C-alpha cells in the first residue's frame, strides 16, 4: 500500500505500511507530540517524563561512578542537568523560531481534507507551556527514577 | 540574486540562453553585429550561477559574465 | 478541485497543493484526567515566560554545577582527591 | 608499411624505443663502468 | 501588452505513482513552479524528482519543485518530444506569475517587445578596477 | 623460501637476491605458485617449463580469438544477447567441466 | 579555598559560558527587524 | 541589514546558513562591508587594534598570574636546572586516579603542566624573583589591558575620532614610533636591565620601594655626561658568575664583551643592555628623519619620486607609489606582515643559537617549542603577506595611478617571475629529491659509501668567517692574521670564539652533507611558497584564463567547468596551496632542527651526520625512533606524563585527515546528501514539529576550502608539537 501521500504523487512522501497504516499513523496520533487540540503544557508534561526516565537509564549503570555507590544519585543528578539543558535549548528554540504572538505555522489540513484548527503548540506561549512541561516532567521522572532505584533495585538488573 | 551581464562583443549565437537551464536570459534585437541579436539577462533572481551560460560564450574571453552575489534560496537551487 | 481525477492543484486550497497537512496532528481532546491535568498547570505555569525560564535555567544550572563540583570530595572525582602519590623526578635529574 | 612506421614513431612508441635504448646504454655504462662517484680523467 | 499569461486551469496531473523527490516544505512557505504541457499521445518521460511518469494525453500538470526542475522537463520535452510547453510559479499567498517565454516566445528567437537589461555596452576589459569603486555600492560592473 | 624472481648484478640491486634457502638467491615470492604447483604434482622444473610453453600458446591463440572474431569473423548482435546458451555453457562447459577435468588432475 | 577555585571556575567557564554564548549567539542568529 | 551579519544585507537576505559562517568570516574584512566609508574603516581598524592589544596584555596577565597562583616559580629560581616549571595547574574532572599522579610535577600539591615557553626563563633573566612581582605584573598589565579597551572605545566615539587625513599622516606617525615606540622603548628596557635586571642577577633585588636609591653603577652619570663612557664596562662579571648572587659577579652594565655566560649558556645582561642602548640611539635618530610640523625632514612622496633611475631601466621608478601605499592599507599590512614574518624566523634562528635568556639553553623543550612556534608563525605571517599583496592588487591597486611605475613595470614580467621561481622550485625539488633518493637507494643496496654527499663548503666558510676552527679554512676569524680578527680582537672575540666553538652550545653547529641536503629543501619551501604566492598576487587581477579577476574580488570558488576548468583559480587559492607548502616547509625546518639539536643534545651528532642524508634516517631515526616514548603514553597497562601528548597527537592526525574529507570531497555531493537529509527531517514524525530556521546547505567551495585548511593545520601544528614536545621531554637528552 505503497501510494503517495494523500494519493499526492508530487510531494516528497509515501502513505507506505510504516507511516500511514491503522496502527503506526494510530500510535504517532495519539501521543503527545501530535495532540495538537490539548494544550501543550500537558504535551511537554508527558514528553519530559518519558525522557527523564530514558535518560536516568544511561546514567546510572552506564557512566563514570556506575560501579561506585554514587551511581544512581550522580547519575539521575547528571540526568536532571542533562534535561535542564534540553529545557534551555527547547527555549532558545521556541524564541528563536516564532517570536511572540503571531498564528501558528503549523498545518491546518489534515490528510482526510479537513480545515482543522492549528497547532498552538508552534506558538510562543504554547512552545513556552510545552518547555515549562518538558522541565517539570523531566526532572519529576529524574528523581522518580532515582526514587524506583532506591526502594525497588531488587527486580531490576544491576550487573 | 547574482548579477549577469552581457557584453557588446556578444555574436548573437543564441547558445547563452539554449544553455541557460533556468530561463535567466532572452535574446533581443540589437544593431553591434551581423546576426543583429543579443543576449539579456532580466530575470536574474531566478540566476543560480551554473555559468553555462558563459561556458557557451564563444568569444576572445566572453561576452555573458556571471557575478557571484548574495545567494538566494532560489539562486541556491534548494527544493527546501 | 483537489479530489477530482489525478487534480492536485486546487489553486484556492493551496494547503492540499503545497501538502501543508497534520500527517499525524490528531485533533482528538485531552485524554489526560481533568484533576492532574489542573494539577499540572498550576505547578508548571512558573515555567511559562520562557525568558525567565531561560534565565532560571542558566543561573540555576551553573550555581548546581559550581556547588556540585565544589562540595564533592575527591571520593566521586580523582582529581580532587589530589596526587596522595610522590612525584616522580623527571629525566636529567628533574629538567 | 608507411602507416605501420607511422605507428613506431609515435610518441609513446618512440619514447619506449628511445628509452629502451638510452636504458641499455646507461645499464652497459653501470655494469662496465659501475660504482663512479667522480670523473676521473684528467682529474 | 502584447502576449497574456495564461492563467493554468485545474488540468489533470500525468500518471506517476508517487516518488520522494517531490514538493518539500519549500512550497508550504515559498513558491513552487507549476508547469502545463499539451500532449497528443499518452507517453511516458521521466520525471525531474526520479522516477518515470506517464504523461495524459491532452493537458497536463506537474507542481515539481523549482525552476530548474521544470524548465530541464519542458526542454526534454520540447527536444525529444517536440511539444509546446509554458511553466508558472505559484507563491503561498495564491498568485500565479507567467514566466518562461514572457512573449510567447522561447528566449531564443530574439523577438522584438522585450527590453534589455544587463547590458554593458563595452567590452568586457574597459570595466574599471575595484579602487574606482571603492566604498561604493556598485561593485565592479554597474559603472 | 620460495622464491622465482632474480634480479640482475648491475647497480647494487643483487642484495635483493638473497638467502632464501635452497642452495639459491633470490626474491622471496608471496604468490602461492610454489604452494599451488606442490598440490599440482609437478615435482619438477620440466613440467612448468612446458606449462609456459603451452599458456604462451594459448595466448596467441586467444590472440588470435580476438583477431578473428573482430576482423574475419565478428559475431553480430544476436549471438550475444542469446544469454540463454550463454549461462548453460559457461555454468555447464566451463564451470562444470572445468571442476570436472581439474578433479580428474587432482585424482 | 584556592585550591577549589578551579573546581569552582572550570565547571563555570568551560560548561556555562557555553550555555550562555551558545544561546545568545544562536539567538542573534536567529533574529528579526 | 536585519538579520545577525549587521555589516552585510547580502548574508542577512540569505535563507540558507552559509550567512551565518559568512558573518563570521568576513566580519573582519572592514573594506568589504556594506555602506561604510574610508573614515569608519580605517576607525574600525584602530579599535580592533585596541582590542588585540588588550586581549595581549590579558594574555601575557593569564600567563603571569597563573605561573604566581599555580606554578612553582620561586622554586625554580632555587635550582632551575633540576625544578622543573609550572605553566598552570589543571583541574579536568575526567581525570583518573593514575593521571592525577602521573601529572604532579616540579613539587606541586595537584596537577599541573610543564611550561614549554620559556617564561620561567625570560621573568628570571629580567628580574621578578617572586610571585608577587609576577601578580603585580599580571595585575598591571590587566589595567593596561583596561586601558586599551577605553581607549579604542572613546576613539571609537565621534567626539575623539580620528580622521583619514590623521591615519595616513605616514611621516609623522614613521617618526613617532620610531624613535618613541623603538629608540626610547629598547631605551626604556635598558633603563630596566641596567636598574633591575643586571642587580638582580648581581645579587640585590631593586624594586620600587628602592630603585631611586640604588646606584645602577657606583659613580652614577658621571661617567654618562662626562663622555666616560669605559666605566661602565669595568668589571664585567668575570667568568664566575652564579646567575642571582654576587659570587663573581662586577659592577659594569653595559659591555661587548660578547659570547655566553658560563653558567647560563646564554647571553650576558650587560650586552643586552648596551645592545638596547645602541639600537635605542640608532632608532631615536632615525625617528627624526620625516618631514613634521616643525620644517625639518623627508617627504616620502618626493623620496619616492626622486628615486627613478635614469636609464628607464626601471622606468616610472617609485612614482606614484606613496599614494598607492598610504591609501591602501593591505599594502601597508603586506610589507609589515613581511618585515614581521623575517624578523619572527630571525627571533627563532637567534633564541636558539643566541640565547637570551638565562639557563634555556640547558632546558631542551622550550628551546625547541619556541623556534617551532616562531618559524610557524612567521610562515603563516609571511603567506599573509602575500594575500594582503594579492588583496592589494586586485582591490586597492590603480594601474593609472602607477602607470609604467616600480609596481606597473612589475605586473608586466609576472610570467618571467613565475618561470624562473618555477625553474628554481623544479631544479631544487628534482636535484634534491633525487639525491635523497640515491641515498636511500644506495643505503638500501647496502652501498653508503655511494651517496651524494656534498659538504656544505659555503656555510662552512661562513662559519669559518666566524672563528670556527672545525674545518681548517682560517679566513677572515680564523686566520689569527686577518684584520677583522684583529679590530675586534680585543672586544668580543675572546667569549664570541669560545662561544663558536664550544661544540656543546647551540650557535653554528658542525654541519654536513645532511644539512646541505635539507636546506635545498628548505631552499625548494621558499621558492616553491614564494611562487605559488607571487603567481596568485600577480595573476590577482587577471590572467589569460580569467583576465577579469579583479572583478570577482580576492576570494571567489571559481569560475565554471568553461575554458577547460578554473577550480582553484583565485589568489585566495593560491594563498591555499601555498599554506600547504608552507606547512611542508617549516616541517622541514622544524624536523631538520629538532633531529640536529636531540642529536646534540644526546651525544650522538653521527646519527644526524650520517642518517640526515638518506630519507629513511628520517623516517626511522627521527619520527620511528623519537616518537617511541610519546605512543606508549598510555599502554594498556598504565600511563606517564606524555599521555596528554599521544592524545594530541592522535587527535592531531585526526583533524590533519579530516581536512582531506573538504579538500578531496567538495560541493554536490554533501549538498544532495543534504537534500537527503532534509526530506527525511521533513518527513520523520515526531522531527517534523521541528523545522531549521537557517536552510541547512553544505559548505560553500572556498569556505570548505578554508574549513579542510584549518583542520590541516591545526593538525600538522597539534601533531608536530606533541611530538616535539614529548620527544624532547620523554628524555631531555
Ligand atoms: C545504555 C542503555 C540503557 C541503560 C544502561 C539503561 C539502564 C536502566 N534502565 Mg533504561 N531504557 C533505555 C536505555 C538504557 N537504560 C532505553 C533506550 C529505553 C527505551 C526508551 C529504556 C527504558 C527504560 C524503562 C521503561 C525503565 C528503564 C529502567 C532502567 C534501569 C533498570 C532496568 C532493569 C537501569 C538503570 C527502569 C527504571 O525504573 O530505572 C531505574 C524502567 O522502569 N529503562
Ligand atoms: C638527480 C639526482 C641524482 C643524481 C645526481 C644521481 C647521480 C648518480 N647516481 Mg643516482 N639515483 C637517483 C638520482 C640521482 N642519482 C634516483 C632518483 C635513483 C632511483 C631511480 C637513483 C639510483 C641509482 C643507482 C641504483 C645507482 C645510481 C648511480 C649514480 C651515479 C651514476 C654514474 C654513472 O653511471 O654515470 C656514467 C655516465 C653515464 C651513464 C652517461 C653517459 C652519457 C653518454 C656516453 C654520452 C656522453 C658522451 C658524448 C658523446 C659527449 C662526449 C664529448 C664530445 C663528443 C663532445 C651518479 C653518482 C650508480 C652509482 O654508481 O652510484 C654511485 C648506481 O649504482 N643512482
Ligand atoms: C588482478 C587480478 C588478479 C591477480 C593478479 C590474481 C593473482 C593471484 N590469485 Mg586471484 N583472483 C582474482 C583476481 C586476481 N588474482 C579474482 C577476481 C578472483 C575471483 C574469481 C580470484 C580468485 C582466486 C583464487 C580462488 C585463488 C587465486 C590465486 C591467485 C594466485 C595464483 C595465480 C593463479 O592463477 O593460480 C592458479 C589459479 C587458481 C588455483 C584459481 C582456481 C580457479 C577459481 C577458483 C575459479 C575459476 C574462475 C572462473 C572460471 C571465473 C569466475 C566464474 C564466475 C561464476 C564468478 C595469485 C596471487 C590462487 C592462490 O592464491 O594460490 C596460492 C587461488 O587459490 N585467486
Ligand atoms: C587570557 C588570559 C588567561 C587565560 C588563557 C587563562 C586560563 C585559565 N584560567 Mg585564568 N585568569 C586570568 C587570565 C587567564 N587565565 C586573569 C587575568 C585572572 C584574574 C581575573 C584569572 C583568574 C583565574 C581563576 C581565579 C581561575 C582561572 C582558571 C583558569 C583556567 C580555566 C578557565 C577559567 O575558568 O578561567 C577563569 C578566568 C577568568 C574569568 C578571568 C578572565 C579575564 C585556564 C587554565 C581557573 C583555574 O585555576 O583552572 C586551573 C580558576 O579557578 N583563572
Ligand atoms: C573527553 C575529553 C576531554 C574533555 C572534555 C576535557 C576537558 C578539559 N580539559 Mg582535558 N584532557 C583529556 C580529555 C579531556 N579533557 C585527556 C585525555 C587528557 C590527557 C590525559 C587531558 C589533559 C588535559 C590537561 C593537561 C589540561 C586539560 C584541561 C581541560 C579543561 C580545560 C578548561 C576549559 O573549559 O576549556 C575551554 C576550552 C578551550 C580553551 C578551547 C579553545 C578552543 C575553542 C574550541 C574555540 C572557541 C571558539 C570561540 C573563539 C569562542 C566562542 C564561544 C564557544 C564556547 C563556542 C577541560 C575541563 C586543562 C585544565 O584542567 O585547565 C583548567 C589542562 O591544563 N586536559
Ligand atoms: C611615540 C609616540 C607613539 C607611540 C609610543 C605609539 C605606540 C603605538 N602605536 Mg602609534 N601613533 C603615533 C604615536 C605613537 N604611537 C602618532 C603620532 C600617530 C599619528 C598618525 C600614530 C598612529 C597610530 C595608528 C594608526 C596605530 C598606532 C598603533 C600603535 C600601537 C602599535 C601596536 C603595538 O603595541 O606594537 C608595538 C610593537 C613594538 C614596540 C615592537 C615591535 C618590533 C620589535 C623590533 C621586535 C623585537 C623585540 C621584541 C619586542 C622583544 C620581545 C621579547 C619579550 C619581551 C617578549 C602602539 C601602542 C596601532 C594600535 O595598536 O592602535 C592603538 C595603530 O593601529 N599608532
Ligand atoms: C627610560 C629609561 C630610563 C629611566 C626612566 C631612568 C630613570 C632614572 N635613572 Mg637610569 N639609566 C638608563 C635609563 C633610564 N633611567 C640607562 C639606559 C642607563 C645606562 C646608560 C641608566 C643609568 C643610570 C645610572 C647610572 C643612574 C641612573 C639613575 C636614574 C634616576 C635619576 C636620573 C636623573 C632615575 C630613576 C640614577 C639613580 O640613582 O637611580 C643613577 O645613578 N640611571
Ligand atoms: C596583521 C595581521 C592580519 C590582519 C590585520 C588581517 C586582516 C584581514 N585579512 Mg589577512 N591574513 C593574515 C593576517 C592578517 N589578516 C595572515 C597571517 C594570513 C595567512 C594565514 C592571512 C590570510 C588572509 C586571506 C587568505 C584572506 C585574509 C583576509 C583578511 C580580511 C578579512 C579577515 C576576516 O574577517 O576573516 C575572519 C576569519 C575567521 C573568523 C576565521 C579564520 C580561520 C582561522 C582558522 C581562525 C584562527 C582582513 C582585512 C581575507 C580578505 O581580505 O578577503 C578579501 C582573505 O581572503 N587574510
Ligand atoms: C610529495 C608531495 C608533493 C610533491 C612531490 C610536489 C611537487 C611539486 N609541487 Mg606541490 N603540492 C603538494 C604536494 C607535493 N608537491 C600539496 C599537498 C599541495 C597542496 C595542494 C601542493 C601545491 C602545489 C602548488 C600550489 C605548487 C606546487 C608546485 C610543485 C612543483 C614544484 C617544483 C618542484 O620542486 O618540482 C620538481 C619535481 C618534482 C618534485 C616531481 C617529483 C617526481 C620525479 C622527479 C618524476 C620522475 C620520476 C619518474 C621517472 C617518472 C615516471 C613515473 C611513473 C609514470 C613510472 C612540484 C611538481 C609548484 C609548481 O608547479 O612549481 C613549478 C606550485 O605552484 N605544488
Ligand atoms: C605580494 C605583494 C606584496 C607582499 C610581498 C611580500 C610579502 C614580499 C616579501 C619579501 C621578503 C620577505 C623579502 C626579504 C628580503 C631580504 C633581503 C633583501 C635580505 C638582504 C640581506 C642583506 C643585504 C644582508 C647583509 C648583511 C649580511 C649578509 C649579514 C651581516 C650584515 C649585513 C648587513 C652586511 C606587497 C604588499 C609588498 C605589494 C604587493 C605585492
Ligand atoms: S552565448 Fe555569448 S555570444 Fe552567444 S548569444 Fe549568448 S552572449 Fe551572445
Amino acid at each position: 500500500v505503497v501510494q503517495p501521500i494523500n494519493g499526492d504523487p508530487f510531494i516528497g512522501s509515501l502513505e507506505t505500511p510504516v507511516t500511514s497504516s491503522p496502527l503506526i499513523a494510530w500510535y504517532l496520533s495519539n501521543l503527545p507530540g501530535y495532540r495538537t487540540a490539548v494544550n501543550p503544557l500537558l504535551r511537554g508534561v508527558e514528553v519530559g517524563l518519558a525522557h527523564g526516565f530514558f535518560l536516568v537509564g544511561p546514567f546510572v549503570k552506564a557512566g563514570p561512578l556506575r560501579n561506585t555507590a554514587y551511581a544512581g544519585s550522580a547519575g539521575s543528578l547528571a540526568a536532571a542537568g542533562l534535561v535542564v539543558i534540553l529545557s534551555m535549548c527547547l527555549t532558545i528554540y521556541g524564541i528563536s523560531s516564532f517570536k511572540e504572538g503571531e498564528p501558528s505555522i503549523a498545518p491546518s489540513l489534515t490528510l482526510t481534507g479537513r480545515k482543522k484548527q492549528p497547532d498552538q503548540l508552534q506558538t510562543a506561549d504554547g512552545w513556552a507551556k510545552f518547555t515549562g512541561g518538558f522541565f517539570f516532567g523531566g526532572i519529576s521522572g529524574v528523581t522518580w527514577a532515582y526514587f524506583l532505584l532506591y526502594v525497588l533495585d531488587l527486580p531490576y538488573f544491576v550487573k | 540574486s547574482h548579477s549577469v551581464k552581457i557584453y557588446d562583443t556578444c555574436i548573437g549565437c543564441t547558445q547563452c540562453v539554449r544553455a541557460c537551464p533556468t530561463d535567466v536570459l532572452e535574446m533581443i534585437p540589437w544593431d553591434g553585429c551581423k546576426a543583429k541579436q543579443i543576449a539579456s539577462a532580466p530575470r536574474t533572481e531566478d540566476c543560480v550561477g551554473c555559468k553555462r551560460c558563459e561556458s557557451a560564450c564563444p568569444t576572445d574571453f566572453l561576452s555573458v559574465r556571471v557575478y557571484l552575489w548574495h545567494e538566494t534560496t532560489r539562486s541556491m537551487g534548494l527544493a527546501y | 478541485k483537489y479530489g477530482d481525477k489525478s487534480v492536485y492543484f486546487d489553486l484556492e486550497d493551496l494547503g492540499n497543493t503545497t501538502g501543508q497537512w497534520d500527517v499525524y496532528g490528531s485533533d482528538a481532546p485531552s485524554p489526560y484526567n481533568p484533576l492532574q491535568s489542573k494539577f499540572f498547570e498550576t505547578f508548571a505555569a512558573p515555567f511559562t515566560k520562557r525568558g525567565l525560564l531561560l534565565k532560571f535555567l542558566i543561573l540555576g544550572g551553573g550555581s548546581l554545577l559550581t556547588y556540585v563540583s565544589a562540595n564533592s570530595t575527591g571520593d566521586v572525582l580523582p582529581i580532587k582527591r589530589g596526587p596522595q602519590e610522590p612525584p616522580k623526578l623527571g629525566p636529567r635529574g628533574k629538567l | 608499411m608507411r602507416d605501420l612506421k607511422t605507428y613506431l614513431s609515435v610518441a609513446p612508441v618512440l619514447s619506449t624505443l628511445w628509452f629502451g635504448s638510452l636504458a641499455g646504454l646507461l645499464i652497459e655504462i653501470n655494469r662496465l663502468f659501475p660504482d663512479a662517484l667522480t670523473f676521473p680523467f684528467f682529474s | 501588452g502584447f502576449t497574456p499569461p495564461q492563467l493554468d486551469p485545474n488540468t489533470p496531473s500525468p500518471i506517476f505513482a508517487g516518488s520522494t523527490g517531490g514538493l518539500l516544505r519549500k512550497a508550504q512557505v515559498e513558491e513552487f513552479y507549476v508547469i502545463t504541457w499539451n500532449s497528443p499521445k499518452e507517453q511516458i518521460f521521466e520525471m525531474p524528482t526520479g522516477g518515470a511518469a506517464i504523461m495524459r494525453e491532452g493537458p497536463n500538470l506537474l507542481k515539481l519543485a523549482r525552476k530548474e526542475q521544470c524548465l530541464a522537463l519542458g526542454t526534454r520535452l520540447r527536444s525529444k518530444y517536440k511539444i509546446t510547453y509554458q511553466f508558472y510559479r505559484v507563491f503561498p499567498n495564491g498568485e500565479v506569475q507567467y514566466l518562461h517565454p514572457k512573449d510567447g516566445v522561447y528566449p531564443e528567437k530574439a523577438n522584438p517587445g522585450r527590453e534589455g537589461v544587463g547590458l554593458n555596452m563595452r567590452s568586457i576589459g574597459k570595466n574599471v578596477s575595484p579602487i574606482e569603486v571603492k566604498f561604493t555600492g556598485k561593485q565592479s560592473y554597474d559603472l | 623460501g620460495p622464491s622465482a624472481q632474480v634480479v640482475w648484478p648491475i647497480v647494487g640491486q643483487e642484495i635483493l637476491n638473497g638467502d632464501v634457502g635452497g642452495g639459491f638467491r633470490g626474491i622471496q615470492i608471496t604468490s602461492g605458485f610454489f604452494q599451488i604447483w606442490r598440490a599440482s604434482g609437478i615435482t619438477s622444473e620440466l613440467q612448468l617449463y612446458c606449462t609456459a610453453i603451452g599458456a604462451l600458446v594459448f595466448a596467441a591463440l586467444m590472440l588470435f580469438a580476438g583477431w578473428f572474431h573482430y576482423h574475419k569473423a565478428a559475431p553480430k548482435l544476436a549471438w550475444f544477447q542469446d544469454v540463454e546458451s550463454m549461462l548453460n555453457h559457461h555454468l555447464a562447459g566451463l564451470l562444470g567441466l572445468g571442476s570436472l577435468s581439474w578433479a580428474g588432475h587432482q585424482v | 579555598t584556592f585550591n577549589n577555585l578551579p573546581s569552582i571556575f572550570v565547571p563555570l567557564v568551560g560548561l556555562v559560558f557555553p550555555a550562555i554564548a551558545m544561546a545568545s549567539l544562536f539567538l542573534h542568529i536567529q533574529k528579526n527587524k | 541589514a536585519l538579520r545577525f551579519p549587521r555589516f552585510s544585507q547580502g548574508l542577512a537576505q540569505d535563507p540558507t546558513t552559509r550567512r551565518i559562517w559568512f558573518g563570521i568570516a568576513t566580519a573582519h574584512d572592514f573594506e568589504s562591508h556594506d555602506d561604510i566609508t574610508e573614515e569608519r574603516l580605517y576607525q574600525n581598524i584602530f579599535a580592533s587594534h585596541f582590542g588585540q592589544l588588550a586581549i595581549i596584555f590579558l594574555w601575557t596577565s593569564g600567563n603571569l598570574f597563573h605561573v604566581a597562583w599555580q606554578g612553582n616559580f620561586e622554586t625554580w629560581v632555587q635550582d632551575p636546572l633540576h625544578v622543573r616549571p609550572i605553566a598552570h595547574a589543571i583541574w579536568d574532572p575526567h581525570f583518573g586516579q593514575p593521571a592525577v599522579e602521573a601529572f604532579t610535577r616540579g613539587g606541586a600539591l595537584g596537577p599541573v603542566n610543564i611550561a614549554y615557553s620559556g617564561v620561567y626563563q625570560w621573568w628570571y633573566t629580567i628580574g621578578l624573583r617572586t610571585n608577587e612581582d609576577l601578580y603585580t605584573g599580571a595585575l598591571f598589565l590587566l589595567f593596561l589591558s583596561a586601558l586599551s579597551l577605553i581607549g579604542g572605545w572613546l576613539h571609537l566615539q565621534p567626539k575623539w575620532k580620528p580622521r583619514v587625513s590623521w591615519f595616513k599622516n605616514a611621516e609623522s606617525r614613521l617618526n613617532h614610533h620610531l624613535s618613541g615606540l623603538f629608540g626610547v622603548s629598547s631605551l626604556a628596557w635598558t633603563g630596566h636591565l641596567v636598574h633591575v635586571a643586571i642587580p638582580a642577577s648581581r645579587g640585590e633585588y631593586v624594586r620600587w620601594n628602592n630603585f631611586l636609591n640604588v646606584l645602577p653603577h657606583p659613580q652614577g652619570l658621571g661617567p654618562l655626561f662626562t663622555g666616560q663612557w669605559n666605566l661602565y664596562a669595568q668589571n664585567p662579571d668575570s667568568s664566575s658568575h652564579l646567575f642571582g648572587t654576587s659570587q663573581g659577579s662586577g659592577t659594569a652594565i653595559l659591555t661587548l664583551l660578547g659570547g655566553f655566560h658560563p653558567q647560563t649558556q646564554s647571553l650576558w645582561l650587560t650586552d643586552m643592555a648596551h645592545h638596547h642602548l645602541a639600537i635605542a640611539i640608532l632608532f631615536l635618530i632615525a625617528g627624526h628623519m620625516y618631514r613634521t610640523n616643525f620644517g625639518i625632514g623627508h617627504s616620502i612622496k618626493d623620496l619616492l619620486e626622486a628615486h627613478i633611475p635614469p636609464g628607464g631601466r626601471l622606468g616610472r621608478g617609485h612614482k606614484g607609489l606613496y599614494d598607492t601605499i598610504n591609501n591602501s592599507i593591505h599594502f601597508q599590512l603586506g610589507l609589515a606582515l613581511a618585515s614581521l614574518g623575517v624578523i619572527t624566523s630571525l627571533v627563532a634562528q637567534h633564541m636558539y643559537s643566541l640565547p637570551a635568556y638565562a639557563f634555556i639553553a640547558q632546558d631542551f623543550t622550550t628551546q625547541a617549542a619556541l623556534y617551532t612556534h616562531h618559524q610557524y608563525i612567521a610562515g603563516f605571517i609571511m603567506t599573509g603577506a602575500f594575500a594582503h599583496g594579492a588583496i592589494f592588487f586586485i582591490r586597492d591597486y590603480n594601474p593609472e595611478q602607477n602607470e609604467d611605475n616600480v609596481l606597473a613595470r612589475m605586473l608586466d614580467h609576472k610570467e618571467a617571475i613565475i618561470s624562473h621561481l618555477s625553474w628554481a622550485s623544479l631544479f631544487l625539488g628534482f636535484h634534491t629529491l633525487g639525491l635523497y633518493v640515491h641515498n636511500d637507494v644506495m643505503l638500501a643496496f647496502g652501498t653508503p659509501e655511494k651517496q651524494i654527499l656534498i659538504e656544505p663548503i659555503f656555510a662552512q666558510w661562513i662559519q669559518s668567517a666566524h672563528g670556527k676552527t672545525s674545518y681548517g679554512f682560517d679566513v677572515l676569524l680564523s686566520s689569527t692574521s686577518g684584520p677583522a680578527f684583529n679590530a675586534g680582537r680585543s672586544i668580543w672575540l675572546p667569549g664570541w670564539l669560545n662561544a663558536i666553538n664550544e661544540n656543546s652550545n647551540s650557535l653554528f653547529l658542525t654541519i654536513g652533507p645532511g644539512d646541505f641536503l635539507v636546506h635545498h629543501a628548505i631552499a625548494l619551501g621558499l621558492h616553491t611558497t614564494t611562487l605559488i604566492l607571487v603567481k596568485g598576487a600577480l595573476d590577482a587581477r587577471g590572467s589569460k584564463l580569467m583576465p577579469d579577476k579583479k572583478d570577482f574580488g580576492y576570494s571567489f570558488p571559481c569560475d565554471g567547468p568553461g575554458r577547460g576548468g578554473t577550480c582553484d583559480i583565485s589568489a585566495w587559492d593560491a594563498f591555499y596551496l601555498a599554506v600547504f607548502w608552507m606547512l611542508n616547509t617549516i616541517g622541514w625546518v622544524t624536523f631538520y632542527w629538532h633531529w640536529k639539536h636531540i642529536t646534540l643534545w644526546q651525544g650522538n651528532v653521527s646519527q644526524f651526520n650520517e642518517s640526515s642524508t638518506y630519507l629513511m634516517g628520517w623516517l626511522r631515526d627521527y619520527l620511528w625512533l623519537n616518537s617511541s616514548q610519546l605512543i606508549n603514553g598510555y599502554n594498556p597497562f598504565g600511563m606517564n606524563s606524555l599521555s596528554v601528548w599521544a592524545w594530541m597527537f592522535l587527535f592531531g592526525h585526526l583533524v590533519w585527515a579530516t581536512g582531506f574529507m573538504f579538500l578531496i570531497s567538495w560541493r554536490g555531493y554533501w549538498q544532495e546528501l543534504i537534500e537527503t537529509l532534509a526530506w527525511a527531517h521533513e518527513r520523520t514524525p515526531l522531527a517534523n514539529l521541528i523545522r531549521w530556521k537557517d536552510k541547512p546547505v553544505a559548505l560553500s567551495i572556498v569556505q570548505a576550502r578554508l574549513v579542510g585548511l584549518a583542520h590541516f593545520s591545526v593538525g600538522y601544528i597539534f601533531t608536530y608539537a606533541a611530538f616535539l614536545i614529548a620527544s624532547t621531554s620523554g628524555k631531555f637528552g
